[PDB]
């Protein structure tokens, strides 16, 4: 019905095709030359005194924890 | 309460959360989206406060339970 | 009549959802609704989960099962999908036996005819609606055919019609060859080889227009 690439379309037929002479509107002339190099009360309470995953990253958990509530 | 109500929440609590097409079994965290489930946050909120607070502070700002 | 759906699994049911499981898979849980006409797709899956799957179990458990059960309860107090899980049970199952250590047909043939007829129906409105164009298309070169054959019994010889070439460069193969890429130059020579394969093609033809 609808399918998976698999053999892509080869400039083969693109190389043997005819040129179109239309002007597109990025070749045209940018840049044209180049550039070169030079070469009491605290007592009373009960309690009186990295990881290669994106899964289970820090700033992963913790992302989750401020955009959900 | 009486135990049954309590068995009942944490069973309903205890529930499987499908979403599109992934579930699982909700075993450790309370469901917010429970009508009831308020009630049980505020309860598990006073122990919060009382830990907070300790018996003695949070009894003054209670007050004597008859009045 | 429209209404509320629900009710009870009957048998047939059952297997119809199964049926429709093994078809189109256990996330797809509206189109297998859709082949119930009684029941939802929520209560489809629920019923899958729970009742249906072949990857659960029913077998009674062993007097260690049992210690592991009521153990579990013990520890965990009521969270039966939790302990259901650990168990490697589903859970009213479980929930059950630990209650217990503690102490019309027309109607459903049509749904059964739909159901097959859909199971048995695997193609999209693209494919169907093609293979009727196909068969038709055959049917009207046929027709042709005989008007064509027809007219030559009368005495009136009609070539073809052609196709109605969709775009300049649109190919007949009939014309001349596809792309001939010849075969590669002769090292071993080829000629006679090529006469006796020509004299059998124009008699192979000849043979056709006798037959």
């Amino acid at each position: 019905s609808h399918r998976p690439q698999l053999e892509a379309r080869s400039g083969a037929k693109a190389a043997a095709y005819t040129p179109t002479g239309i002007e597109h509107a990025r070749l045209l002339p940018g840049h044209t030359t180049l550039k070169y190099r030079k070469f009491s009360w605290r007592k009373g309470t009960a309690f009186g005194r990295y990881i290669n995953d994106m899964t289970k990253s820090e700033y992963h958990q913790e992302f989750l924890h401020k955009h959900v509530r | 309460v009486d135990p049954n109500i309590a068995d009942y929440i944490t069973a309903k609590n205890n529930v499987v959360i499908n979403f599109k097409d992934m579930s699982h079994v909700n075993k450790y965290g309370l469901i917010r989206g429970l009508k009831f489930a308020s009630f049980i946050f505020q309860y598990y909120g006073l122990v919060i406060d009382l830990l907070l607070l300790g018996q003695e502070r949070a009894t003054d700002l209670a007050g004597p339970a008859n009045n | 009549p429209i209404y509320v759906k629900g009710g009870v699994w009957t048998n047939v049911e059952d297997q119809i959802l199964k049926a429709a499981v093994q078809k189109y898979g256990t996330h797809q849980w509206s189109k297998v609704a859709s082949l119930l006409q009684k029941k939802t797709a929520r209560q489809s899956e629920l019923r899958w989960n729970e009742y249906l799957n072949p990857k659960l179990n029913f077998t009674e458990f062993s007097k260690e099962e049992d210690a592991q059960l009521l153990d579990l309860a013990r520890e965990l107090p009521n969270q039966w999908r939790t302990i259901a899980d650990m168990m490697a049970r589903p859970a009213q199952v479980c929930v059950e036996r630990y209650n217990r250590l503690l102490e019309l047909e027309d109607e459903e043939k049509e749904m059964l005819a739909e159901a097959r007829a859909r199971l048995l129906n695997t193609q999209g409105k693209k494919a169907t609606r093609k293979i009727r164009e196909r068969m038709l298309e055959e049917s009207k070169r046929i027709a042709e055919l005989q008007k064509r054959r027809e007219l030559k019994q009368a005495g009136i010889n009609v070539a073809i019609k052609k196709p109605k070439k969709k775009y300049g460069t649109d190919i007949d193969y009939n014309e001349d060859i596809v792309y001939e890429q010849a075969p590669m130059p002769g090292i071993y020579d080829t000629s006679t080889e090529d006469r006796q394969i020509k004299k059998k093609f124009e008699q192979f033809e000849r043979k056709v227009n006798r037959k």
